[PDB]
C-alpha cells in the first residue's frame, strides 16, 4: 500500500 | 426525459492518462500498481463499447494538449465521455510527469460552450489521485 | 431555452477534499479496483449513481492500509462523487  | 440518450452510435471516448514515472523534482516515486489499473480500466470499459484509447508518462504540457485535441474532435454521434487520470495529485490539481495541472483546465475544454458536441451529453471524469495530505484514521464498527 | 457551461458534467473521485488517495503496488489503487469490479457486475443494470455508490462501500469496508511504518498503517478511504449530472446514466439501451 503506497500513497498518491 | 430522466434518463440520457444512450443510443448514439457510439458510446464515445474513454481517454486514460496513466502517469507513472516522474521527474526527480518532483518528488513523487513511482506509481507502482497503476499499470494493473489501466489495464483494468481499458477492459472494462471495452466491455461498455467504448472507444478506449491509453496515454503513458504524460507531460503536464502534453496532458493539456490532449484534452485540447480530444475536445476539438466531433463528437456528435457519441452518447457520451469519458476521461480516467491516473497520477499524483493535490487538492483540485492532477500531476503531469513534471509538474502539476490544474483540473479545471483540462475539464473547461469539454464546458457546454467550449465542446458542441458534447452539450447537453454525460462528460465523466475519474479521477484516481490524492487531494491533499491528510489520513482517515477511520472508527470501530 | 439554454443551460448551465458546467452542467452534465461527473466526477468520480477516489478520495475525500484533502485527503489522500491509496494503491496497492500489486492489486492497483483501491477506487480503480472497486470502481471496474461494479462496473462489470452492476452495468448492465444498475444506474451510475447506485453504482458509484457501491464503490464507495466498497473502499470504505473492505480496504484498510497495511505499512511497516506505524504513520501510514492502519488507513481508511472514502471516494467523493461529485454530480452536475442532470439525468440518469445508464451504460445500456432498451431496444
Amino acid at each position: 500500500d503506497e500513497v498518491x | 426525459d430522466n434518463s440520457y440518450k444512450m443510443d448514439y452510435p457510439e458510446m464515445g471516448l474513454c481517454i486514460i492518462i496513466n502517469n507513472k514515472n516522474f521527474h526527480k523534482s518532483t518528488g513523487m516515486t513511482s506509481r507502482s500498481g497503476t499499470d494493473v489499473d489501466a489495464a483494468n480500466l481499458r477492459e472494462t470499459f471495452r466491455n461498455l463499447k467504448y472507444e478506449v484509447r491509453n496515454k503513458n508518462d504524460l507531460t503536464r504540457e502534453e496532458i493539456v494538449e490532449l484534452m485540447r485535441d480530444v475536445s476539438k474532435e466531433d463528437h456528435s454521434k457519441r452518447s457520451s465521455f469519458v476521461c480516467v487520470l491516473l497520477s499524483h495529485g493535490e487538492e483540485g490539481i492532477i500531476f503531469g510527469t513534471n509538474g502539476p495541472v490544474d483540473l479545471k483546465k483540462i475539464t473547461n475544454f469539454f464546458r457546454g460552450d467550449r465542446c458542441r458536441s458534447l452539450t447537453g451529453k454525460p462528460k465523466l471524469f475519474i479521477i484516481q489521485a490524492c487531494r491533499g495530505t491528510e489520513y482517515d484514521c477511520g472508527i470501530e464498527t | 431555452h439554454k443551460i448551465p457551461v458546467e452542467a452534465d458534467f461527473l466526477y468520480a473521485y477516489s478520495t475525500a477534499p484533502g485527503y489522500y488517495s491509496w494503491r496497492n503496488s500489486k492489486d492497483g489503487s483501491w477506487f480503480i479496483q472497486s470502481l471496474c469490479a461494479m462496473l462489470k457486475q452492476y452495468a448492465d443494470k444498475l444506474e451510475f449513481m447506485h453504482i458509484l455508490t457501491r464503490v464507495n462501500r466498497k473502499v470504505a469496508t473492505e480496504f484498510e492500509s497495511f505499512s511497516f511504518d506505524a504513520t501510514f498503517h492502519a488507513k481508511k478511504q472514502i471516494p467523493c462523487i461529485v454530480s452536475m449530472l442532470t439525468k440518469e446514466l445508464y451504460f445500456y439501451h432498451h431496444h
